RNA sequence: AGGUUGACCUCGGAUCAGGUAGGAGGACCCGCUGAACUUAAGCAUAUCAAUAAGCGGAGGAAAAGAAACCAACAGGGAUUGCCCUAGUAACGGCGAGUGAAGCGGCAACAGCUCAAAUUUGAAAGCUGGCUUCGGCCCGCGUUGUAAUUUGGAGAGGAUGCUUU
């Protein structure tokens, strides 16, 4: 197959034809909508090993947004309780830029369930992401077994409540002991560790 | 008088049907006038007439639904109305048959490793 | 194009809403309603307030 | 409602007592004491057939 | 006819054919965002608290989940929860304070699906429309839909029995 090949031309991206491609790329995605559907997956291989396949209910969707952290709204930037030492601009959102670029797409697709999503494409104000979507009322997703689990209500809104891969990274949800107070859910780990367990025989 | 049984009606057919609705209506508005003008046993007449159209509509549209749902017994599309309502999450439920199905590689092992039926002895 | 449907949305047509035995409930019983009558030749009612 | 209801005891003390209950159940005296009628009791401790 | 006739690609229109989303509820659940009163003599570390308020998204449970785990043993073996570990290891102005996890016993147990392969002696796969219900069409798709394989393996052989 190709996708072998593909797979290590996109692991070299300082090569000269890959910056080439992404270099055009970028100029035309900036040109572009900040939120437009893609005809077909610009990155076959990856689209593939996410999840996309050609199939009729499948749905690839471009999408910008802008990089860096985050500021309080607050009026005048600045804040009027105990000092902290620290500025605004320095604030770091919690979820990835990839993360908000799904539920940007989701929000624009509200009749879609987000399947996943890949880098594409950066430069200094902005990072692109394809995200895959899949129409759960099309005859051909509720045949196949290998995806109608996606069209069952418990999956509504996966990239909302970080049940997409970078919401799985970003809440940690992975075993051993640097993951002590996050495998099981923080705030329910939490919960469970500030209950006070009154038994009848105590 | 006044008072149609729902028994006769469901024997008849649309225009006699109809014929009883204009009837009824007829003397019902007849009688909303000696209502106003006099006062008499005609309130419990019209209390029974009024009963009577309610029933007579009932009739008409009871045959109307069943001729439709006959009309559209074979058809992919039915309207809105005569499909079934349950409720708006059993609609969007996966059909029994999606459900059900099954990859190929599954059939097979389930076709030559079921749940086989044993027991252990003591 | 123009629409053609594959099945109706509403399977039967609502009967008229407000037909005339719900357009005339009763005539006024009153004085004035009673000169009017003898005295322009003018009937009053009581109508539904949705008719014009 | 986490106001302590139920009284944890030793199994130990639970069997003394019950022993001790047993014991004063065969004294006639006591019987009379807690307030049984016990005047035509033929003997205690009453122990009838199990065929009956 | 070639200044013509078409095929793709991309982007549009339609009250086109069929669908779907919004709001409510929010006790419990998954996230984001995020205080102060209070306690430290007062007080910018700290504490309250990774809480209240605010915002987004589900279900009858949610979430997690079949190890890039724990261990260092004669090794255990997906997830969850209870008891214990344990007020312990550890962190902490001028100290008020904070604080797990492995093992062990128990409740309950259940395992699997893709991408990375050429079906190449035959896209074998599928949405929709019309049906006389046999099928026939318009298409999707080779920039890859079926079968096969998922590391516990598997692919190829060899071999002789079992199975539906």
């Amino acid at each position: 197959g190709a996708l072998k090949y593909l797979e290590e031309l996109s692991k070299k991206k300082q090569s000269d034809v890959v910056r080439f491609l992404l270099r055009v790329r970028c100029w035309e995605y900036r040109q572009l909508n900040v939120i437009h559907r893609a005809s077909r997956p610009s990155r076959p291989d990856k689209a593939r090993r996410l999840g996309y396949k050609a199939k009729q209910g499948y749905v690839i969707y471009r999408v910008r947004v802008r990089r860096g952290g985050r500021k309080r709204p607050v009026p005048k930037g600045a804040t009027y309780g105990k000092p902290t030492n620290q500025g605004v601009n320095q604030l770091k959102y919690q979820r990835s830029l990839r993360a908000t670029a799904e539920e940007r797409v989701g929000r624009r697709c509200s009749n879609l369930r987000v399947l996943n999503s890949y880098w594409v494409n950066q430069d200094s104000t902005y990072k692109y992401y394809e995200v895959i979507l899949v129409d759960p009322n099309h005859k051909a997703i509720r045949r196949d077994p290998r995806i109608n689990w996606i069209c069952n209500p418990v999956h509504k809104h996966r990239e909302c409540r970080g049940l997409t891969s970078t919401g799985k990274k970003s809440r940690g949800l992975n075993k051993g002991h640097r993951f002590n107070k996050t495998r099981a859910g923080r705030r329910k780990t939490w919960k469970r560790h500030n209950t006070l367990s009154l038994w009848r025989y105590r | 008088n006044g008072k149609v049984k729902a028994g006769q009606l469901w024997s008849k057919n649309k225009e006699e049907l109809t014929k009883i609705l204009g009837e009824l209506k007829t003397e019902l508005s007849q009688l909303r006038i000696q209502k106003i003008s006099s006062s008499g046993a005609k309130l419990n007449k019209i209390h029974d007439l009024r009963k009577s159209i309610a029933r007579v509509l009932t009739v008409i549209n009871a045959k109307q639904r069943a001729q439709l749902r006959l009309f559209y017994k074979n058809k992919k599309y039915l309207p809105l109305d005569l499909r079934p309502k349950l409720t708006r999450a059993l609609r969007r439920r996966l059909s029994k048959e999606d459900a059900s199905r099954v990859l190929e590689k599954t059939k097979k092992r389930l076709t030559h490793f079921p749940q086989r039926k044993y027991a252990v002895k003591a | 194009l123009s629409r053609a449907p594959k099945y109706p949305r509403k399977s039967i047509p609502h009967e008229p809403r407000l037909d005339e035995h719900k357009i005339i409930i009763h005539p006024l019983n009153t004085e004035g309603a009673l000169k009017k009558i003898e005295e322009q030749n003018t009937l009053v009612f009581i109508v539904d307030v949705k008719a014009n | 409602i986490w106001r302590k209801w139920h009284v944890k005891i030793n199994q130990g003390q639970k069997r003394f007592a019950t022993a001790s209950a047993l014991a004063a159940s065969a004294v006639a005296p006591l019987l009379m004491a807690r307030g049984h009628q016990v005047s035509t009791v033929p003997e205690v401790p009453l122990v009838v057939d199990s065929a009956a």
